[PDB]
RNA sequence: GUAAGUUUAGAUUAUAGCCAAAAGAGGGCUCUUCUGGAACGGAAAAAACCUUUAAUAGUGAAUAAUUAACAACA
């Protein structure tokens, strides 16, 4: 026995940390924990984002109906929900978005132009997105972590009270910040699902008065193998239109008619990158 | 000394959910001082592995080592006690999930030799574990036909990456 | 020691720099003692520099606790989750203070090897290099020796 | 340009077939294009750990 | 663009990692000077060396500023030790490239 | 035994951490710990430095292939822009071989041009006009 | 027909110096393939999958044993046999649950 | 042995610029006689710095500051 | 052209070298005398030959040394 008290205090702190990963502990939330001032964290929050925000209404936005129904509860043993505010945040960003992406790609069609609202506005971009900006932090709710559908509420609520505050303009650099930058280094179809794309492009053709395309095959290496490369090159008029590789004939020549559609509508790979130089 | 093996008989869970599947039982039982060498039992306990209860208790029945005397009983009253103890309902309705030997504490002594020389020998002692698990046992393993492996070629290639560049 | 830790790619939070920049920092915690040798540098720091790095980054939060302590400590969290910790034991208002400013220029990503110094999600804008780029086509789709 | 993830990735490392006739030829100058292109050291994508070879035929 | 002492192919959107403090300020816009290579899809301009400043503009924005992972320095001497050792550590910059334009002044 | 050393746990680990991934007594005797971690830090070190030079061999291997795709050999190609005031360095090159192929077919044709008018002018002697690409920039 | 390189395969080339000498101009258009230098598709008889199949067939013994299915594989991806060994639990126990991805 | 090609180029390189250096060193600007004493202040005024700084050795003041501001180790808030 | 040198006070360790290149002396050794060396690059491996002013980070650049050389008549 070795005189002296600092050798075991150390020791305490390295049990301290074996114990937490065998058996990690469960998840609380932030309010739980020491440090803590509601007020002086929401004032921070719009701060971080250099926009301005009406206290009232921001703080709103954060409270969740399931939230009242536990309160009323333990008090038995006022409040408002932002119910109004969703719905306002939400029917914006819809059109908003929509209003971006026509002007972008005018020719991509209608379905298409929904689908990347409906990508763009999904629980997995939308969940993601908040928990970085520490909406999760601030949300008032009965359970925690909070489940996504609460979660994705909550977000489009806070827009909702900064189109109140800021008014249009301000909101929509807002969506373009945050859910337009999400579609970097996207390709099309990863968010739009076309099965059957050549039945598509036939259609399409047909609109401006366009021949049916003509199947040929352009190069082929090691037919007969196990590993064959395949490129298929639609044809029309004797015009080749589009290009591309497969492993199969039957894959290559899919791989064709999505190259030809992509240019079609201008969501090509080397477009003009999008804009957010401007101020206004 | 470590006795943890026989607390482990001791947990007890919350009640399960009407809308969840049944929890399987579970016993724990081990032999702790045994005259015998526990490189000699692991040949033992190795083979019963995976097995049912019928069926190990059917191969150690026609071994001659000493060991599979003693590896027998312990089975035996592992059965006993999981339809006494543990609300197991069919005897036959088990298998052997773990089984292992572990060194004991030994005894020193001497060895004799020629020119008034010696060595020092060892009295040798082991625990046997065992941990008993209802069900069928779990179905054997397949070995990947030729097709599985191509298939993993394949993902081999695919993975490739343009390396130290842009 | 390369081989012995961890590596990742270079990235951003969430796409920091393209609309607008936030700043990641989001709460600093200081623990101070009233009277205590070893904490006598971070009393300064209140005294002084405290209010004024406040207002020049008005998107953290900051708390001061005097207690009795032993060691003062200061606590940094991030928006993306992260969390450091230091100890501020015995150091001059100085240091204190560029330690701090440090802090406020970090992103809370871990700080190991990063594998390439350069990132992009559109490498290429001509096309990417394969195989048949930079071979002549033949008439009839003809591979070498086939008579036709 | 503007392929999906996989095809590009696939079209990239593909193998090619070659054919050399060795009829009147030194065998060693024969030797030095064969090891070229079994290698792959006529890709630019070349690197040691990426086994990019092609096939060489010789009658 | 030649920029520090190295030359990066950039193109908008990219992340840059610069080996030394800068004395920028973070979310700061920059201007880089030394381009030798503009190109398209179809076209491309080279400079001899340098383009000339009206042709090309490029711009930068300040994103993080940090320090390297420690990096084991040993050097090889007889009686080496594990204790004779040292820890380097450099600070580091992070750059967003957000635009590339050209002017019709060929 | 007035006074005993009571920090001998943590030296211990200090070194015992660098040897986790070793195979064999290697990873948890500190005896045999000790002596691999320490050659370990003199390979690490010794291996910044040849690193810079293996990814030149690489940028040089990559840059030939490319350039014999168009007939042009190595030394002459990375020659004759220099003669043009082209200063892009091999790891630039690199870049534009696989993501850039048609401008790099570009400067193709650009290096072997100017390589043709230096062979008029080498056979042909005496005052004549001299190469529209060959002529130089100056600075002062 | 200024360029030194020919224009069939890659891409024309247009070299051109400005008036002021400081800046060299290319212009690069893509060439397309002639419908002359196509086959066409042979429609009349595809997953991957079928292929290997094919390729992989048992004929005799069913399953083979390790070896001889081991001979067969190396034959259809013109490999060695030593690649397709298993390998102990130490190298298996080594290997990262979540490597790093780049994009 | 044989002399590599390499080998016998280098050095014939070298030989060249020798040979240049012979040439430079054969036209010098003044004779012996003009060069007496055209420097002579110079080189006096550098000794004299360099005795200067000999001979300038001598401990350092101290001060009571120094040893008085160890109390405000003890420094707290009241 | 250049920055050292003398005096005063204090203090140990060391007192067997090795190879290359010159000049001698006893006849391959053995002594005496002048010059040089102790790579992480090169000569196949490579204490002693050749290139090389210290030591740091970088996915920049220009160079040094660098085992090879091109059977008759006339
Ligand atoms: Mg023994
Ligand atoms: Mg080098």
């Amino acid at each position: 026995v070795k005189k002296g008290f600092r050798a075991a205090f150390r020791f305490q702190k390295e049990l301290e940390r074996w114990r937490l990963l065998r058996c990690p502990p469960p998840p609380v939330r932030r309010s739980e924990k020491p440090n803590w001032d509601y007020h002086a964290e929401v004032q921070a929050f719009g701060s971080r984002l250099q926009e301005t925000f009406s206290l009232d209404l921001l703080k709103t936005a954060f409270i969740n109906s399931c939230y009242i129904k536990s309160e009323e509860a333990k008090r038995q043993s006022n409040l408002k929900d932002n119910q109004e505010l969703f719905e306002q945040g939400l029917s914006f960003s819809h059109r908003c978005l929509t209003q971006f992406l026509e002007d972008e790609f005018p020719d991509l069609p209608a379905e298409g132009t929904e689908s990347l609202v409906s990508f763009l506005t999904g629980e997995a971009v939308v969940c993601h997105v908040a928990r970085n900006l520490a909406v999760e932090q601030l949300t008032l709710s009965a359970e925690f972590p909070v489940p996504l559908p609460v979660l994705r509420q909550t977000f489009f609520a806070v827009i909702g009270a900064l189109l109140q505050s800021s008014g249009p303009e301000r909101a929509a650099l807002f969506i373009r910040d945050f859910l337009i930058t999400q579609m970097t280094g996207k390709e099309l179809f990863e968010m739009w699902t076309v099965v059957n794309p050549m039945g598509l492009l036939v259609e399409e053709l047909k609109k401006r008065n366009i021949s049916a395309p003509e199947s040929r095959l352009t190069r082929q290496s090691g037919s007969t193998t196990a590993l064959p490369l395949y490129f298929v090159g639609l044809y029309c008029d004797r015009k080749l239109i589009a290009e591309g590789p497969g492993e199969t004939v039957l894959v290559a020549e899919e791989e064709a008619a999505r190259v030809a559609l992509r240019k079609l509508y201008g969501f090509t790979e080397n477009r003009r990158p999008w804009d957010y130089s401007k101020p206004k | 000394i470590s006795r943890k093996w026989e607390k482990k008989n001791k947990i007890v869970y919350p009640p399960q959910l009407p809308g969840e599947p049944r929890r399987p039982a579970e016993i724990y039982h081990c032999r702790r001082q045994i005259k015998y060498s526990k490189d000699k039992m692991w040949y033992l306990a190795k083979m019963i592995r995976g097995m049912s209860i019928d069926q190990a208790l059917a191969q150690l029945e026609f071994n001659d080592k000493k060991g599979a005397q003693i590896i027998k009983e312990v089975l035996l009253e592992a059965q006993d006690m999981a339809v006494r103890d543990h609300n197991v309902e069919f005897r036959s309705n088990l298998h052997i999930a773990e089984s292992t030997s572990g060194r004991g504490q030994c005894l020193k002594r001497i060895r004799y030799h020629g020119r008034g020389r010696f060595g020092i020998m060892e009295k040798v002692y082991c625990h046997y574990f065992v941990k008993l698990v209802e069900g069928p046992p779990p179905p054997p393993e397949v070995p990947k036909t030729a097709v599985d492996h191509a298939k993993d070629y394949i993902q081999q290639l695919r993975s490739r990456t343009i390396i130290h560049t842009l | 020691t390369g081989r012995g830790t961890s590596s990742r790619f270079l990235t951003s939070v969430l796409h920091n720099g393209l609309g607008r920049y936030v700043q990641q920092l989001q709460r600093l915690s200081l623990s101070l003692s009233r009277d205590a040798p070893s904490s006598r540098g971070a009393r300064e720091f209140v005294e002084r520099e405290v209010t004024d790095f406040a207002r020049r980054n008005p998107g953290v939060v900051v708390y001061v606790n005097p207690r009795p302590c032993a060691m003062p400590r200061i606590v940094a969290e991030y928006l993306n989750g992260a969390v450091r910790e230091e100890n501020v034991n015995s150091k001059s208002v100085e240091e204190i203070k560029s330690l701090v400013q440090k802090l406020a220029d970090q992103s809370g990503l871990d700080v190991i090897r990063i594998r390439k110094p350069f990132h992009t999600d559109n490498p290429s804008i001509q096309g990417q290099w394969h195989p048949f780029t930079n071979k002549r086509t033949a008439l009839h789709g003809l591979r070498p020796r086939e008579l036709r | 340009s503007s392929f999906s993830r996989a095809p590009q990735q696939w079209a990239t490392f593909a193998r090619m077939w070659y054919l050399l006739d060795g009829k009147m030829q030194p065998p060693g100058k024969l030797a030095v294009i064969a090891s070229n292109k079994l290698q792959g050291l006529n890709k630019p994508v070349y690197h040691q750990l990426s086994d990019c070879g092609d096939h060489v035929v010789i009658i | 663009v030649h920029f520090a002492s190295h030359q990066w192919k950039v193109t908008a959107e990219d992340l840059i990692l610069i080996e030394n403090e800068l004395d920028i300020k973070c979310g700061e816009r920059i201007r880089l000077e030394k381009v030798l290579l503009v190109g398209a899809d179809n076209f491309t301009l080279l400079g001899k060396p340098l383009l000339r400043k009206e042709l090309v503009r490029v711009e930068a924005t300040v994103i993080e500023k940090t320090e390297s992972w420690p990096k084991i320095n040993m050097k090889f001497r007889k009686r080496k030790n594990f204790r004779k050792k040292k820890i380097i550590v450099n600070p580091q910059t992070i750059l967003r490239i957000n635009t590339i334009e050209i002017a019709p002044r060929l | 035994l007035r006074n005993r050393l009571t920090d001998r746990y943590w030296r211990v680990q200090e070194v015992l951490k660098h040897a986790q991934h070793f195979r064999g007594r290697k990873n948890r005797c500190y005896r045999l710990a000790v002596r691999a971690v320490t050659r370990a830090f003199v390979k690490c070190t010794k291996a910044r430095r040849l690193k810079k030079r293996n990814l030149r061999t690489l940028w040089i291997n990559r840059i030939t292939a490319a350039s014999q795709e168009h007939g042009l050999k190595y030394p002459a190609f990375i020659v004759n822009l220099i003669k043009c005031q082209v200063e892009l360095n091999r790891k630039v090159l690199v870049d534009l071989a696989i993501y850039e192929p048609k401008t790099f077919k570009s400067l193709a044709a650009l290096a072997k041009r100017r390589q043709q008018e230096g062979f008029a002018a080498a056979l042909g002697d005496g005052k004549e006009p001299e190469g529209i690409f060959s002529r130089v920039v100056q600075y002062h | 027909t200024y360029s030194s390189l020919p224009d069939d395969y890659n891409c024309q080339v247009d070299l051109a110096l400005t008036a002021d000498g400081r800046t060299i101009v290319c212009y690069h258009p893509s060439v397309d393939i002639p419908y002359e230098h196509t086959k066409p598709i042979p429609q009349p008889d595809e997953t991957h999958e079928q292929i290997l199949k094919a390729k992989l067939e048992v004929r005799k013994s069913k399953q083979l044993e390790q070896g001889p299915m081991i001979e067969q594989l190396s034959k259809v991806f013109y490999t060695t046999k030593h690649r397709w060994y298993p390998h102990g639990q130490y190298h298996n126990r080594r290997k990262k649950l979540n490597p790093p991805r780049d994009r | 042995r044989t002399v590599s090609f390499q080998a016998k180029e280098s050095m014939i390189r070298r030989l060249e610029v020798e040979a240049e250096n012979h040439y430079w060193l054969s036209m010098p600007y003044m004779t012996a006689e003009q060069e007496c004493g055209h420097a002579a202040e110079r080189r006096a005024q550098a000794f004299e710095a360099i005795k200067a700084a000999a001979t300038s050795k001598f401990p350092k003041h101290r001060y009571i500051a120094d040893q008085l501001d160890h109390l405000n180790i003890s420094k707290k808030w009241s």
